[PDB]
RNA sequence: AUGGGGAAGCUCCGUUUCAAAGGCCUGAUUUUAUGCAGGCCACCAUCGAAAGGGAAUCCGGUUAAGAUUCCGGAACCUGGA
RNA sequence: CUUAUCACCCCGGAAUUGGUUUAUCCGGAGAUGGGGUCUUAUGGCUGGAAGAGGCCAGCACCUUUGCUGGCUCCGGUGCGCUUGUGACGGCCCGUGAAAAUCCACAGGAAGGAAUAGUUUUCAUGCCAGGUCGUACUGAUAACCGCAGCAGGUCUCCAAGGU
RNA sequence: CUAAGGGUCGGGUACGAUCAACUUA
RNA sequence: UUACUUAUUCAAUGAAGCGGAGCUGGAAUUCAUUUUCCACGUUCUAGCAUUCAAGGUCCCAUUCGGGGCUGAUCCGGGUUG
């Protein structure tokens, strides 16, 4: 035990070989990594028109979860359920002589941007969610303004992937409800009031609000250095 | 007329520099981390003659702060530097001949050489044999330092630009007459193909603006505008004055 | 010649001292004197700086 | 050459550049040889000398003509369990 | 196996300064002197290797073939010629490639006890070393100049006398 | 014909045979 | 003329240490525990500096000996001008 000793090395300017540290801050990230960062930075340093910044202005995850809990009970049919219902229908038309009315009417979340926009134009939308991760914002920019003038409740929601999972896809950019069963008409009405009070009723206030203009970490530090130098006396 | 001799130099076929025997680009070390918050010591292992350069060069071995490796650097040798000598590079390096202090760290009147034009360019000014830079003064607000260049020009640059304390070695080189075309021959064969020089007036008009005539004579004024084009810029280019310089120029 | 050092025995290429085949006797001797004396002087500078820890 | 950038385009520049450009030891060692936590990097193409640098051969004999190559002796170097 | 100028080590410690080159450099940072390693630098001896090769003498007497006997030994000389080497000295505002490749050193990861572990940088032993070139001329006739043209075309060796 | 000019040793505390080559006059 | 930087431009690096908060102390020193900035503890000398680092503190069948944290402060990922 006395055979040990205390070496300690000095990490001064020219004293010892510097230890291996976390150089993760100074990584020469690949080209595609660099674009992703500087693209998000550019979209935050610029005056983003109020058409944007109403996106990335979503509801809390507390609200998002309680919508989905209602939504998953109305998730559409799958390939497995279609096949088991198609042959059930085909067997039924012979035995019961029904005009495909033996199969029930689905109560399904109605997805698809072109379908949903037609839903909003016809007023057939009881509730519409919009994604914020649609990389060309052009496809969804008019959606809040479309949902407003037509008077349908809409919420801007986090996750185009979460929308894709809801509709058995990878991405959907919109989800919507048109008709809810008689058992839980109460749940939607209670939930729509919260959404209306959060997005649609503040739409005209969001229409004048610009985002962006935020500067970098070292930019704000210099900005505060202007303030403290000025206020010092 | 044909393309003239000074026009043909930009193609760089036979007018590229003869660089076989050179010891590398003489540069200060990279301004990395140590040079700007402390100093780093190194040893000059040899001072060697660089072909085509009047000034000697110094080979200096620094240690790598981040890895176990000896990093060699090719400094321009300042007068008095000897093999076996320590030279200290950084902001906290002492004001000694051979040290690589930033310009802002040295007092007024410091004699520096191989000075950076910008911090980190590894040295641009006062690099030829017997040349130096003087520190005229400092401007700490908007951190700067004004210096006197070998040509006499005044220049203000950032105080972080580094330089070697002292004067380049090999000074007094041009004090000896070459005495012989052969000595001028050997001088330029390790530099570039710029020698000998035929006068333009001894050419034909196809070859030079000065060529031709029943006597050897320029014929038109040898002072040429700055806005003249290539093939025309032979003589004294954009000359403010001409003739034997008498008196001073307030230098 | 450089390649014939591959087939010759170790005794020929070296000598029986520290740094034997790369630095001659007087250089390694100078390195030995230098190494000991600087480290000895380092302990001297270490205690000269250490007195201020007793002073304060 | 590539990366990349010009050029309507044949092509031009560029040669490490604003590129995600890297082996060897009992790792593992029985659907196994990469099904699976075993390190060092910071290499950046390639072509360009029959007078430059280079691993190692000599003597004697032999033919119509070859020989430091064949033959007889006598060596050396490189790779390989 | 042995053999060196240079270089280096140990030991008295030097002015009456000494040693010393053709050339004047070196010595208390240790001279002179006395003792001391290695590079087939280069030479000598031995092995190779006299059995080879060369010079004489004698037998073969039409199987496109040999056999025998000797000798091959000692030296000397030099501003000699040429080439190589060495230690030097002169020159330059000229200071007179690169890489492959090979080794060495620093270091201290790993591994080592019932016939074992490592040494395959010691000696000896075993196998392989492919491909393409290889004749000849190289010039008053083998190349180019319309040609077997008094022209042109790079280089090595270099006897005696005056 | 003459003269001059060199190399190689055994030291009781000035001595010789050997050997040698072309430069001068 | 300017209280800017992200567009564009320039220069380096194997994009290694940037901007703040700061941890014991120095200071022409506050009138109520932090209101700036620095050693982040290397300059006689042609030595040395590398093996997740030695040490230190809690843990393990301390079976090729190991793990975590800290030595080497935290926060922001703008590589730096």
């Amino acid at each position: 035990n006395p055979l040990t000793h205390s070496t300690p090395k000095n990490f001064g300017i020219g004293q010892a070989v510097q230890p291996k540290r976390n150089l993760s801050r100074y990584v020469k990230w690949p080209e595609y990594v660099r674009v992703q960062r500087q693209k998000k930075i550019l979209s935050i340093r610029l005056k983003v028109p109020p058409t944007i910044a109403q996106f990335q202005y979503t509801l809390d995850r507390n609200t998002a979860a309680e919508t989905f809990k209602l939504f998953n009970k109305y998730r559409p049919e799958t390939a497995a359920e279609k096949k088991e219902r198609l042959t059930k229908e085909a067997a039924a038309v012979a035995e019961g002589k029904s005009k495909q009315d033996a199969s029930p009417k689905p109560y399904a979340v109605k997805y698809g941007l072109n379908h949903v926009v037609a839903l909003i134009e016809n007023k057939k939308a009881k509730l519409v969610l919009i994604a914020n991760d649609v990389d060309p914002i052009e496809l969804v920019v008019f959606l809040p303004a479309l949902c407003k003038k037509m008077g349908v409740p809409y919420a801007i929601v986090k996750g185009k992937a979460r929308l894709g999972t809801l509709v058995n896809q990878k991405t959907s950019a919109v989800a919507a409800l048109t008709e809810v069963r008689a058992e839980d008409e109460a749940a939607l009405a209670k939930l729509v009031s919260t959404i209306d009070a959060n997005f649609a009723d503040k739409y005209d206030e969001v229409k004048k609000h610009w985002g962006g203009g935020i500067l970098g970490n070292k930019a704000q530090a210099k900005m505060d250095k202007r303030a403290k130098n000025s206020d010092s006396a | 007329g044909r393309v003239i001799r000074n026009q043909r130099k930009g193609a760089g076929s036979i007018f590229t520099s003869h660089t076989r025997l050179r010891q590398g680009a003489a540069k200060l070390r990279t301004l990395d981390y140590a040079e700007r918050h402390g100093y780093i010591r190194g040893i000059v292992k040899q001072i060697v003659h660089d072909s085509g350069r009047g000034a000697p060069l110094a080979k200096v071995v620094f240690r790598d702060p981040y890895k176990y490796r000896l990093r060699e650097e090719i400094f321009i040798a300042n007068e008095g530097v000897h093999t076996g000598q320590f030279i200290y590079a950084g902001k906290k390096a002492s004001l000694n001949v051979g040290n690589v202090l930033p310009l802002g760290s040295v007092p007024e009147g410091t004699i520096v050489s191989n000075v950076e034009e910008k911090p980190g360019d590894r040295g641009a000014l006062a690099r030829a044999s017997g040349n130096y830079v003087i520190i005229i003064g400092h401007n700490p607000d908007e951190n700067k330092t004004r210096v006197r260049l070998p040509s006499g020009a005044k220049k203000v640059i950032s105080s972080d630009a580094r330089g070697v304390i002292g004067v380049i070695a090999g000074g007094g080189r041009v004090d000896k007459p070459l005495l012989k075309a052969g000595r001028a021959f050997h001088k330029y064969r390790l530099k570039r193909n710029s020698w000998p020089k035929t006068r333009g007036v001894a050419m034909n008009p196809v070859d030079h603006p000065h060529g031709g005539g029943n006597h050897q004579h320029i014929g038109k004024a040898s002072t040429i505008s700055r806005g003249a084009v290539s093939g025309q810029k032979a003589g004294l280019i954009a000359a403010r004055r001409t003739g034997l310089l008498r008196g001073s120029q307030k230098t | 010649r450089p390649r014939q050092y591959a087939t010759v025995s170790k005794t020929h290429k070296t000598v029986s001292r520290a740094y034997g085949g790369s630095r001659c006797a007087n250089c390694v001797k100078e390195r030995i004197i230098r190494a000991f004396l600087i480290e000895e002087q380092k302990i001297v500078k270490k205690v000269v700086k250490e007195q201020t820890e007793a002073a304060k």
